[PDB]
RNA sequence: GUUUCCGUAGUGUAGUGGUUAUCACGUUCGCCUAACACGCGAAAGGUCCCCGGUUCGAAACCGGGCGGAAACACCA
RNA sequence: GUCUACGGCCAUACCACCCUGAACGCGCCCGAUCUCGUCUGAUCUCGGAAGCUAAGCAGGGUCGGGCCUGGUUAGUACUUGGAUGGGAGACCGCCUGGGAAUACCGGGUGCUGUAGGCUU
RNA sequence: ACAGAAACCUCCCGUGGAGCAGAAGGGCAAAAGCUCGCUUGAUCUUGAUUUUCAGUACGAAUACAGACCGUGAAAGCGGGG
RNA sequence: UUUAUCCGGUAAAGCGAAUGAUUAGAGGUCUUGGGGCCGAAACGAUCUCAACCUAUUCUCAAACUUUAAAUGGGUAAGAAG
């Protein structure tokens, strides 16, 4: 018997990295629009790089943060793809999460010949009431010892609702 | 020959102690200051605007003028030979009350109130200070000891 | 591993920061800018007030600054409020007036003002500025206090501010941010500050809301059931509050004297009793070793 | 290959450390200030042999290094390979310098006499204080005499005068020897390969109960 | 042609043979160098003073007649 | 010692202002030739001397150095 | 006893971890009708009050790191004056005064300013 | 995910190790670091002082005062950096 | 010359307080490596050397400093109170 340490989604952040620019950029913006429902910020380089082709302040990726119930509804259609079933080591130090798709079709999402196919990086921070003590503004703080969801509460967390598998071996 | 520069050999005066560096404590201009007070100069870096220079941090003078955030004050400053009676015009935090006067007014309050009292009486009481004076006849005692024996101790070498 | 960051020598140099900041409270650059007062001056004061609404209850209180620590003259608190018919509701934009107007007026009731500088009484919500009266007491003044508040347009901050205007006070306030300037135009409505500072926010709220659903009525305010408060008479609660605060502001305090006085904290622990409790284990791990 | 070390026996001047203000440094002639078993134990090893400074002067690299030398040929004989440490306490480290030789071709006709008359760094050399350790060794106390005599030879590489002393410490630390036995029995002092650690009765308790457990 | 390039040596012996004067200050000292806004004011304070030497006179005689009375009170 | 100047493909040497690197020669592969030359088509090749700094970035802009070069070292 | 609001001096206050919260507040919380602010009501604004001390905070704990004192090192190092003191010289000795710092041992762990609660 | 000592994202630590056109030097954090909105306090005008000192100039600075203004709910802050 | 009171960053010290150098061992697949040697290969065994860092230790800094003297510099010790 817990009071509210209700383990549960305070975010879930889509980021779609293309080191382009202009279009083949411009048009993975239109995925997560479709996707969340949301329009998704633009992130920018931190600084030129060669072997890559992009250079500082230049366009890259493109990103979102989905939270409430539209990111329980996209993490739930998110592992589907990855059929219910991670790995040991994306159950993270600070208790969240990563799992990315390979194709953005996957998700119940139609193909255009033109908008290709980019996936995404999923990851999702679990938190609990009380995890914005530290966001805020005013009287600010840390959280403290518990109350800190540790990689295996976030582990059994995944386990005991989306119910995987959670596969050993790196 | 050197520079001139203004804050030249300040690297490590004007350089704020330890573990002090930041906000500076409010009540520091929130004391009030007014003409005739004395008032000892010392530089501070985290504000700039309003600085002293190095020939006078560290001394006193009396204040003459007290503008919105500023303090006119006069000091000594000696100058190959004739000593110049010279104003400057510092702001509040490079700035403190001497507490040098402060023996003097307590000294005073006392020896007024000591003159009023013993008046009524008509006693003459000790008003100047007098320098320490020799110790006084005293005896000692030891009671049931004859004192300790030292002997210089034999030297051998440390390392 | 890594590098332990957090060496002793992080602690030797870590220099702290400085209280009413790490408990994070207080702009002390800023504080620094409202409370020191110029030395064209040396002891006269300068008050601010301070408004903090702090989630159950708006604090209003107007402070001056003394070397030992700021001294209040006069505080005014939203709970208080029931007394001047005003159950529920209490940190809301509308009461942080009644509390910014009863302070005025517990203020102006000292150094006998009660009868001079009422300001605006029917209220309108536009530009009351107090203007001193000649041949009299000048008005009073002091420069609004936030703290830490995000000061969008509509905050109960410099709301309460209209009230302590409002209730006969010389704050400088521009207007840029009552609840009712249009931020792509750039005057008033004025009649939505009529609204804002009586309440018809809620009133809207409590009749959008009622009309689409019931149970989120009740489930969003109870108390706005309970205590047999409408809509329709909302505006006449607080009628009666700008009224009744004015004809008494004062305070009566209420006496105490009671309390049996009993410890139920806990105690520092005494040196000796520490100093066996390390002597106490040592003894009770070397017992239990010497053994198994 | 430089001026005899008379020239620069002194300090005069005051420490030239090699950083970013003088560069262009000539590396140390010496480079190891220890050799032997420095894979020793504190508990096996028992004579703080000391060479002490009764003078205020610089010791030049090459110096210490023939001071070394000369006493790993002395100690081998006498102890063997295995049965010493030896430890040089003054890696050179001021940087002495050298006006540029007042270099000319034969007559000459021009050497501008003083301008500039800033040197270069020629090499390096030891601060010294009276009373100040140079060298030490260690051994077992057995070994007493082949420990003495190795100081000794080392003393005629070596400029000024100096005394060889033999401590009162075990060995390398600077703990008085009459007392390690108990010290260690007990665990005010626990083991560290060639030093010890001090443990006090001031830490978290759970640091205590892996000892005496 | 090369020579000496300072040096602060008798000296001492100079800016000190006739004394160094710890400078003569007088009571009343200048009012210049003072922020005008206050003498802007304490030059109408200063010359609207005579305006209300009335009272001043009357005033006076009044505490020397009551001290008059005091000291003879005394008596 | 001090004052200049360079260093870039296997070699001789261009080049830019801070996005990019060449020529000729050499060489590898075909062709033509009975076979070599010559001729014609294809090709691959350096941290732009070693450094630290600045900067989005340096082969190129600073500072240090290392190798190769040049020029002075006048009254006695 | 204790808290809140505003505070002073800024670690005896920090940090690391362990323990307990009666009431009021202080908090966590619930939502977006309006004001307002966002990619996202994640932060700010606002309207609230369905829960619980999960954390902050507060209260306590650690032969806890740190900071703050005491001691010790040590009358050591260093130094004002002093000598027709020693010493080939480095340097060293004394006389008259002043007199530190580490390692190593101890003790402490924030004091209060105004305004207002609660324990009636 | 592709993504590798380096792109992109998110959590934690992070007294200051960045950053603050430059030599260093001093100064700096819900800042003086970074991002945006609004702009001309780099504006007009007397005087006083500091610094270089002879206590002469220039340069550079500090305090005030008078106008006219930007900014900010406002206190102030701002006469180049 | 005293007594109050400020000011002060040199000698010394420390560097198990920041920066900068630097010896040594215990310790650590931290990392990681590059070589071995025993291993197809295997954080497998054992070596080894790099780098890092966990407790340590040697020795230093004019363009370092937690500390920090001696000698020194302001004031003040009243009728102008
Ligand atoms: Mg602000
Ligand atoms: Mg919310
Ligand atoms: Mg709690
Ligand atoms: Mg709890
Ligand atoms: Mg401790
Ligand atoms: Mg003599
Ligand atoms: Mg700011
Ligand atoms: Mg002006
Ligand atoms: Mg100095």
């Amino acid at each position: 018997e817990n009071p509210m340490r209700e383990l549960r989604i305070r975010k879930l952040c889509l980021n779609i990295c293309v080191g382009e620019s202009g279009d083949r950029l411009t048009r993975a913006a239109k995925v997560l629009e479709q996707l969340t429902g949301q329009t998704p910020v633009f992130s920018k380089a931190r600084y030129t790089v060669r072997s890559f082709g992009i250079r500082r302040n230049e366009k890259i990726a493109v990103h979102c943060t989905v939270r409430g119930a539209k990111a329980e509804e996209i993490l739930e259609k998110g592992l589907k793809v990855r059929e219910y079933e991670l790995r040991k080591n994306n159950f993270s130090d600070t208790g969240n999460f990563g799992f990315g798709i390979q194709e953005h079709i996957d998700l119940g999402i139609k193909y255009d010949p033109s908008i290709g196919i980019y996936g995404l990086d999923f990851y999702v921070v679990l938190g609990r009431p009380g995890f914005s003590i530290a966001d805020k503004k005013r009287r600010t703080g840390c959280i403290g010892a518990k109350h800190r969801i540790s990689k295996e509460e976030a582990m059994r967390w995944f386990q005991q609702k989306h119910d995987g598998i959670i596969l050993p071996g790196n | 020959t050197n520079t001139k520069g203004k804050r030249r050999g300040t690297r490590y005066m004007f350089s704020r102690p330890f573990r002090k560096h930041g906000v500076v404590p409010l009540a520091t201009y929130m004391r009030i200051y007014k003409k005739g007070d004395i008032v000892d100069i010392k530089g501070m870096g985290t504000v700039q605007k309003g600085m002293p220079h190095k020939c006078y941090h560290g001394k006193t003078g009396r204040v003459y003028n007290v503008t919105q955030h500023a303090v006119g004050i006069v000091v000594n400053k000696q100058v190959k030979g004739k000593i110049l009676a010279k104003r400057i015009n510092v702001r509040i935090e490079h700035i403190k009350h001497s507490k040098s006067r402060d023996s003097f007014l307590k000294r005073v309050k006392e020896n007024d109130q000591k003159k009023k009292e013993a008046k009524e009486k008509g006693t003459w009481v000790q008003l100047k200070r007098q320098p320490a004076p020799p110790r006084e006849a005293h005896f000692v005692r030891t009671n049931g000891k004859e004192p300790e024996l030292l002997e210089p101790i034999p030297y051998e070498f440390m390392a | 591993f890594v590098k332990v960051v957090k060496n002793k020598a992080y602690f030797k140099r870590y220099q702290v920061k400085f209280r009413r900041r790490r408990e994070g409270k207080t702009d002390y650059y800023a504080r620094k800018r409202l409370v020191i007062q110029d030395k064209n001056k040396y002891n006269t004061p300068k008050y601010r007030m301070i408004v903090r609404v702090t989630n159950r209850d708006i604090i209003c209180q107007i402070a001056y600054a003394r070397i030992e620590g700021d001294m209040i003259v006069c505080a005014a608190y939203a709970h208080e409020l029931p007394k001047y018919g005003v159950k529920v509701g209490l940190t809301n934009y509308a009461a942080a007036y009644c509390t910014g107007l009863l302070l005025a007026r517990r203020l102006l009731n000292r150094f006998g003002m009660d009868k001079i500088y009422e300001g605006q009484v029917e209220v309108t919500g536009d530009e009351y500025n107090v203007e001193s009266i000649d041949g009299q007491p000048g008005a009073f003044t002091c420069y609004l206090d936030a703290g830490l508040a995000r000061t969008t347009t509509g905050n109960k901050v410099f709301g309460a501010l209209k009230g302590a205007v409002d209730g006969g006070l010389s704050i400088p306030h521009s207007t840029k941010r009552f609840p009712g300037y249009d931020s792509e135009s750039k005057e008033f409505n004025a009649e939505v500050h009529r609204k804002h500072i009586l309440g018809q926010n809620v009133a809207d709220y409590m009749r959008y809301l009622i009309e689409e659903d019931e149970d989120a009525y009740k489930k969003q305010f109870s108390q706005y059931i309970k205590n047999n408060v409408t809509p329709d008479m909302m505006e006449e609660m607080y009628k009666k509050a700008h009224a009744a605060i004015r004809e008494n502001p004062v305070y009566e305090k209420k006496p105490k004297k009671e309390v049996k006085k009993k410890r139920w904290n806990r105690p520092k622990m005494s040196l000796a009793q520490k100093k066996d409790r390390v002597a106490q284990k040592k003894a009770s791990f070397l017992r239990a070793q010497e053994r198994a | 290959g430089r001026r005899p070390a008379r020239c620069y026996r002194y300090c005069k001047n005051k420490p030239y450390p090699k950083s970013r203000f003088c560069r262009g440094v000539p590396d140390a002639k010496i480079r190891i200030f220890d050799l032997g078993r420095k894979k020793a134990k504190v508990d096996e090893f028992p004579l703080g042999g000391h060479m002490v400074s009764d003078e205020y002067e610089q010791l030049s690299s090459e110096a210490l290094e023939a001071a070394r030398i000369c006493a790993n040929k002395y100690m081998v004989k006498s102890c063997g390979r295995d049965g010493f440490h030896m430890r040089v306490r003054l890696h050179p480290f001021h940087v002495i310098r050298i006006n540029k030789m007042l270099s000319c071709a034969g007559a000459d006709r021009l050497q501008t006499g003083m301008r500039g008359a800033f040197g270069k760094p020629q090499g390096t050399v030891a601060r010294v204080h009276i009373g100040q350790v140079i060298m030490s060794i260690r051994t077992k106390l057995q070994n007493e005499e082949h420990v003495i005599e190795a100081l000794r030879r080392a003393k005629f590489k070596f400029p000024g005068r100096q005394k060889i002393h033999i401590s009162k410490k075990w060995g390398f630390t600077k703990f008085n020897a009459d007392e390690f036995e108990n010290m260690v029995a007990k665990k005010c002092l626990i083991p560290d390969g060639c030093g010890v650690k001090y443990v006090p009765n001031h830490g978290p308790l759970d640091k205590w109960r892996v000892l005496h457990s | 042609a090369k020579s000496k390039n300072h040096t602060t040596h008798n000296q001492s012996r100079k800016w000190h043979r006739n004394g160094i004067k710890k400078p003569r200050s007088q009571r009343y000292e200048s009012l210049k160098g003072v922020d005008p806004k206050f003498l802007r004011n304490m030059r109408f304070a200063k010359k609207h003073n005579k305006k209300g030497l009335k009272k001043m006179q009357a005033n006076n005689a009044k505490a020397m007649s009551a001290r008059a009375e005091a000291i003879k009170a005394l008596v």
